[PDB]
């Protein structure tokens, strides 16, 4: 995001196609986004797991 | 049943689009089958196994089974092992890339519309030989003490590739692109601002349109080994690009190969696309999709 | 130079078509007709980066220059063989003129800028707000061609001035007074960003006040 | 506490040999080069833990094993004085309020703004940091 | 007898552990745009000095050494040691500050700037991100000072003096990483 900030307001060229940077936003992106869809999803397997328990006897 | 199973899958008109769908059709089919014996064993417990009125002394406290545990842990790779393979052995096939294609089609995309231009052909049976390429219109593409970017600027555009016969889009006509029929073809993709996504649905395809593909290392150029029908067929844009991107559509249209250098020859003449396809007794329009109302919408008057 | 009409029509049929139409009549309710606006509207609008635009807002942003000088020379040329209208002024050279643009007499530069447009501008030239959405931005980026250009066409909402209007020598010295107003220094201190009782009584509150209220605090007691 | 520190070297290894993977298929049958850009980020997420992990293991070998790292442990053990919690403060929210204003003084570059939230800022966090150290007024 | 792990350091360890992420951005900015390079990496209007990077490169390992000297004193009961060696350690760092600086002023007087190339842009983010972790490390070094004389010596002030050590072994330990890849592997 600090890196896009830059390109938007200083006239960087981080991102620029010439530099290989259509794809370097993707890889730094997709690092980021599948890690946080795991983020929402382990917390709220312990809930469940929590409440299995209980309503089984068991 | 193909028309249950595929789940509204358009069938194939290449080989390679009839081949991806059997793969579709069998892991679709290998999904249902453990997704209903799932659905069985928590449907099971949730009908039988409840609080009776008649029931007390809290049930059997077991919470461990060594050998289960290590069982149902081996079936998963197992199935996904095979899928792996065929995953594998379908991909390899649909990138091939044969050294001796018989019709090369630049497409280039800007912002929100296309251009189609013939390369070159080179038929199999040496009854058709044309050369579209133009180098002196590409060579006014270049820029310029050093240049930021490998001592140029960022307004080269010279990666694009320009040709003799062109069909342009307008905001007011639909571009169709003319091939023939059971021939191999050729795309090379090129974008001149932003990505955007070349897809025709009956060939079970897409490909993202890059600003510089040698620059990002990415290939920009597919090849179809043959196509088995004629007609009329759609393709839009698959790929955020803007305002307009769901107003950026395209037509395919396969004719006979006989018909296909009685319109390269129209072309060659003089005449437009309209006035190509009614000289070989086609319609000149769209069929498929029609130009989108340039109005913003319906409270305008 | 055919060889330069040419190459100006294949950039436009990439870039510009979608808005402005084939044969430049445009497509109605996205963009309007470019016949008889001439290169100096295409070279205000293209060095300023202002083409292409994105979307339909209340007013069109400036933003980094899409193509270069040649190719905007190229589009210029491509649109002025269709229709005519203003050009740009050129130097011995061939090239656009620069240094030639400033006029001898800011004083009177000075009273036309303050008669014709101060009312949008600052004073000085900074910014000022329009009706719903729009404004009229800062004047401290533009070069001279930019600026006498701007006025030979009357860009979106600015109102066009003609060279009967204003001739070509008020244009050159209100350009002087609008590029001396911007590149000299203050006297007295910080500028304050030029807008006068508002930066000024905020600088009052956030510095005189808190500094009073701190070491009023520190000479006194507590409870 | 020897647990908290396997768990960190656990994901180390990984983390190591999926760069290490990473690097070495992509040099060979991959188009370019090394792929620099995902290459570089694992070779940094497996410090990110080795870090943690040596730490972890020097404190473990320092100390010995606690009530809470202990089997068979009563309660009585753990009797005594845990040490001290903030019961109240406003500063976070100042601290907040700074940080926002800063913010949006860089999203619309007006550079008055962002110095005034940098101002803000530092006082905010001086405030923080100097509050359970005054001493009484002097008079 | 001590028996517990400090959780003031922990808590900064697993901070420091966190932020080694946020130059991950930067490395692979600067190693992607290494790569479509072509011929000359810096290019034509760029000359690296090692006349100048190197004494700065050196003050700048030296600052560690006195910050332990000082956390050393502190473990003590020594007030007034650590004080004497966090403000050598001041000194040290504002010399580095300043001149990676001058160094700025040479290289821009020169032709290199941010939106001038595709290597000014990531030189100057990379560098510049770093010189501002140095000024928060420097912000830090004032702050603890102006804490240490509030109030009596006690353990927790050994405690922040020790966490802020951390720190600022982190912001030098990342500039011998950046010099190296910078300066040498061209
Ligand atoms: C060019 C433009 C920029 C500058 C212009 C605007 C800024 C002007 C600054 C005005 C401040 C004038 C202060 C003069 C006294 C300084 C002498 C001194 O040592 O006072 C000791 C005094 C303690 O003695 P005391 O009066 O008996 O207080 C009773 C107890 O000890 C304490 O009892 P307490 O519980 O009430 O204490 C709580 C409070 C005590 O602190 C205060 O009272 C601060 C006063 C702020 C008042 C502002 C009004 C806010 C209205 C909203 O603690 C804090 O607020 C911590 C904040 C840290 C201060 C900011 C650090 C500077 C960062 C620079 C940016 O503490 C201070 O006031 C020092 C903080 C002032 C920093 C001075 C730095 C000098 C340069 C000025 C900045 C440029
Ligand atoms: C930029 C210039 C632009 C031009 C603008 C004009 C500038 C004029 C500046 C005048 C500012 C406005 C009025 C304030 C007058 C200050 C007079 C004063 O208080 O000093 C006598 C002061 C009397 O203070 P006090 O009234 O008894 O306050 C005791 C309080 O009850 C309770 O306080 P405490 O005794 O418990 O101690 C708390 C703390 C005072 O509390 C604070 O520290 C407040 C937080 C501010 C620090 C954060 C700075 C921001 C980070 C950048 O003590 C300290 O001062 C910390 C000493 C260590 C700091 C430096 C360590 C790093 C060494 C690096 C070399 O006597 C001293 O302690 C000696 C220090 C004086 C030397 C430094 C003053 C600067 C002289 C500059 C001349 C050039
Ligand atoms: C306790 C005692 C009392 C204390 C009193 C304090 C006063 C201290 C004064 C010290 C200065 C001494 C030297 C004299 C001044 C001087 O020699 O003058 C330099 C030149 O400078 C500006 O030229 C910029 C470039 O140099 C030019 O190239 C460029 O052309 C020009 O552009 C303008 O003109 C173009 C043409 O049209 C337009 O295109 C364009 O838009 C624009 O208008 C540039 O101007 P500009 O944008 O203003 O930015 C300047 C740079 C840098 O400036 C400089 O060099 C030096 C600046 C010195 C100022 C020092 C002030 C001290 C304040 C603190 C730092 C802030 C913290 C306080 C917060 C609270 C406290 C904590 C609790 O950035 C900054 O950081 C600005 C400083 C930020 C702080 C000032 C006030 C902030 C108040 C906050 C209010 C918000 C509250 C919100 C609450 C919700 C113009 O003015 C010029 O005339 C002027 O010539
Ligand atoms: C009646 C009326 C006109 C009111 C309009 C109210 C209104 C809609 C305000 C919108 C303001 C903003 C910030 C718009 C952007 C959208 C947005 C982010 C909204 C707020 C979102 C929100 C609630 C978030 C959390 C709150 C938060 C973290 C803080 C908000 C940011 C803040 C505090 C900024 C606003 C402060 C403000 C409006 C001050 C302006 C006052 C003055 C006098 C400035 C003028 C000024 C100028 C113009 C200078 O050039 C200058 C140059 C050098 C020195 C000084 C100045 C100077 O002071
Ligand atoms: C291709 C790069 C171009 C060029 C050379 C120009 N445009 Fe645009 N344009 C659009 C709209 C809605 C307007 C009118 C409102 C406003 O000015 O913002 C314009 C305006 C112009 C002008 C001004 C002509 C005048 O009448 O004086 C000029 C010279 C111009 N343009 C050149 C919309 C679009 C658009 C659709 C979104 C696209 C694409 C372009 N413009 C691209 C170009
Ligand atoms: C109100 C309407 C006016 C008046 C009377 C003047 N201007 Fe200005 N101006 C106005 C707007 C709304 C805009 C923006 C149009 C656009 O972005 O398409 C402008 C633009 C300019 C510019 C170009 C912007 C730049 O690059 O900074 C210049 C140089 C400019 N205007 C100058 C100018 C002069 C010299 C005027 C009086 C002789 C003048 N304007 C009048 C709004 C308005
Ligand atoms: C947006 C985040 C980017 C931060 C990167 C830090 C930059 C280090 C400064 C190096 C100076 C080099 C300048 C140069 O050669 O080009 C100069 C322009 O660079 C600048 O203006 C730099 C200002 C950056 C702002 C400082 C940090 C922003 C604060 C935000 C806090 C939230 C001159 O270039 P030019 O003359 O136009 O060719
Ligand atoms: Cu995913
Ligand atoms: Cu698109
Ligand atoms: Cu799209």
């Amino acid at each position: 995001l600090f890196g896009l900030a830059a390109d938007r307001h200083l006239g960087a060229h981080i991102y620029d196609p010439a530099n290989g940077g259509v794809l370097l936003w993707q890889h730094l992106f997709w690092f980021f986004g599948h890690p946080e869809v795991y983020i929402i999803a382990l917390p709220f397997f312990g809930i469940v797991s929590e409440i299995f328990p209980v309503f089984s006897r068991k | 049943w193909s028309d249950a199973l595929a789940l509204g899958w358009p069938t194939g008109i290449t080989p390679e689009a009839k081949l991806n769908r059997e793969l579709w059709i069998g892991s679709v089919i290998a999904s249902f089958a453990v997704g209903a014996i799932v659905w069985g064993l928590i449907f099971w417990t949730s009908a039988f196994h409840r609080k009776k009125a008649t029931d007390t002394e809290l049930p059997r406290q077991f919470g461990y089974n060594m050998p289960l545990e290590l069982t149902l842990t081996v079936i998963p790779f197992l199935i996904i092992s095979v899928l792996f393979y065929f995953t594998v052995v379908v991909q390899e096939r649909m990138m091939h890339k044969d050294p001796n294609p018989e019709v090369v089609i630049d497409v280039t995309a800007f912002q929100w519309n296309w251009k189609f231009g013939y390369q070159k052909i080179a038929f199999a049976d040496g009854s058709f030989d044309y050369d579209g390429a133009d180098p002196e219109r590409k060579e006014a593409m270049t820029s310029r003490k050093v240049g930021p970017i490998r001592g140029m600027t960022p307004e080269d555009r010279t990666y694009l590739n320009f040709d003799k016969i062109e069909t342009l889009g307008t905001s007011s006509e639909i571009p169709v692109l003319v091939l023939p029929a059971g021939k191999r073809i050729e795309f090379v993709l090129n974008s001149a601002d932003v990505i955007h996504g070349f897809w025709v649905p009956e060939f079970l395809f897409k490909r993202d349109v890059l600003p510089e593909p040698k620059a990002n290392n990415s290939d920009n150029v597919f090849q179809v080994s043959e196509i088995q029908q004629t007609g009329a067929f759609v393709g839009r844009c698959t790929e955020m690009c803007g305002t307009f991107h769901a107003m950026m559509n395209f037509e395919v249209r396969v004719v006979e190969p006989n018909d296909f250098k009685a319109y390269i020859d129209q072309r060659n003449a003089g005449k437009t696309n309209a006035e190509a396809l009614a000289a070989i007794n086609q319609p000149p329009l769209a069929i498929t999709t029609e130009p989108f109302e340039s109005r913003r919408g319906e409270l305008v008057p | 130079q055919s060889a330069l009409l040419r190459t100006g029509k294949q950039l436009f049929e990439t870039s510009c078509v979608s808005c402005h139409g084939a044969n430049l009549q445009g497509v109605p309710d996205r963009g309007p007709s470019l016949i008889g606006t001439g290169e100096a509207a295409v070279y205000f609008q293209v060095s300023t980066g202002r083409m292409p635009a994105m979307r339909g807002e209340a007013q069109a942003p400036s933003k980094p220059p899409h193509f270069d000088e040649s190719q905007i020379d190229a589009l210029g040329a491509y649109v002025q063989a269709n229709g005519g209208g203003p050009t740009v002024p050129r130097d011995d050279h061939g090239a656009v003129a620069q240094e030639s643009l400033i006029g001898g007499d800011v004083a009177r530069g000075g009273d036309l800028f303050r008669l014709n447009c101060a009312s949008c501008h600052n004073f000085t030239g900074k910014g000022g707000a329009l009706s719903s959405g729009k404004y009229a931005p800062d004047l401290g980026d533009a070069n001279p061609a930019q600026i006498y250009t701007a006025m030979l066409t009357g860009p979106q909402n600015m109102p066009k001035f003609s060279d009967r209007q204003l001739t070509p020598d008020e244009k050159r010295d209100i350009v002087a007074y609008v590029r001396e107003s911007a590149e000299t220094p203050s006297y007295g201190g910080y500028g304050l960003g030029g807008f006068g009782p508002a930066p000024e009584g905020m600088a009052m509150w956030i510095i005189g006040m808190v500094a009073a209220i701190g070491v009023a605090m520190w000479i006194g007691s507590r409870a | 506490m020897h647990i908290e520190a396997r768990l960190f070297e656990i994901l180390t290894a990984f983390f190591a040999l999926a760069a290490v993977v990473y690097a070495v298929l992509t040099a060979m049958f991959a188009t370019g080069g090394v792929e620099w850009a995902g290459t570089t980020a694992l070779v940094l997420t497996t410090g990110l833990t080795l870090i943690t992990g040596t730490f972890f293991r020097f404190v473990a070998r320092r100390l010995d094993t606690r009530p809470e790292d202990y089997e068979d442990a009563e309660i009585s053990d753990g009797a005594g004085e845990l040490g001290f919690f903030a019961p109240h403060s406003w500063w976070p929210i100042l601290i907040s309020l700074s940080f926002s204003t800063a913010a949006v003084g860089a999203a619309l570059w007006l550079p008055w703004l962002i110095a005034a939230g940098v101002a803000f800022v530092i006082t905010s966090v001086c405030g923080l940091v100097f509050e359970y150290y005054w001493g009484p007024e002097k008079h | 007898s001590l028996n517990r792990p400090n959780m003031v350091s922990v808590g900064t360890i697993v901070w420091l552990s966190s932020e080694l992420m946020f130059f991950a951005g930067l490395f692979a900015m600067y190693f992607t745009a290494r790569a479509q390079a072509g011929g000359a990496w810096p290019p034509e209007p760029t000359e690296l000095n090692l006349a100048l990077a190197v004494p700065v490169t050196l003050v700048l390992i030296a600052s560690s050494f006195t910050c332990q000297m000082g956390v050393f004193a502190a473990e003590r009961g020594d007030v007034f040691g650590l004080r004497r060696w966090y403000v050598i350690t001041f000194l040290m760092g504002l010399f580095f500050v300043l001149g990676q600086g001058y160094e700025y002023i040479h290289l821009v007087e020169h032709g290199t700037t941010i939106p001038g190339s595709a290597y000014g842009s990531v030189f100057y983010l990379a560098t510049g991100f770093h010189g501002l972790h140095v000024i928060g490390g420097l912000v830090a070094f004032v702050l603890l000072l102006a804490r240490t004389k509030m109030s009596k010596f006690t353990p927790a002030q050994a405690t922040a003096a020790i966490v802020v050590s951390y720190y600022w072994h982190f912001v030098d330990i990342v500039w011998i990483a950046l010099f190296a890849t910078i300066y040498f592997v061209r």
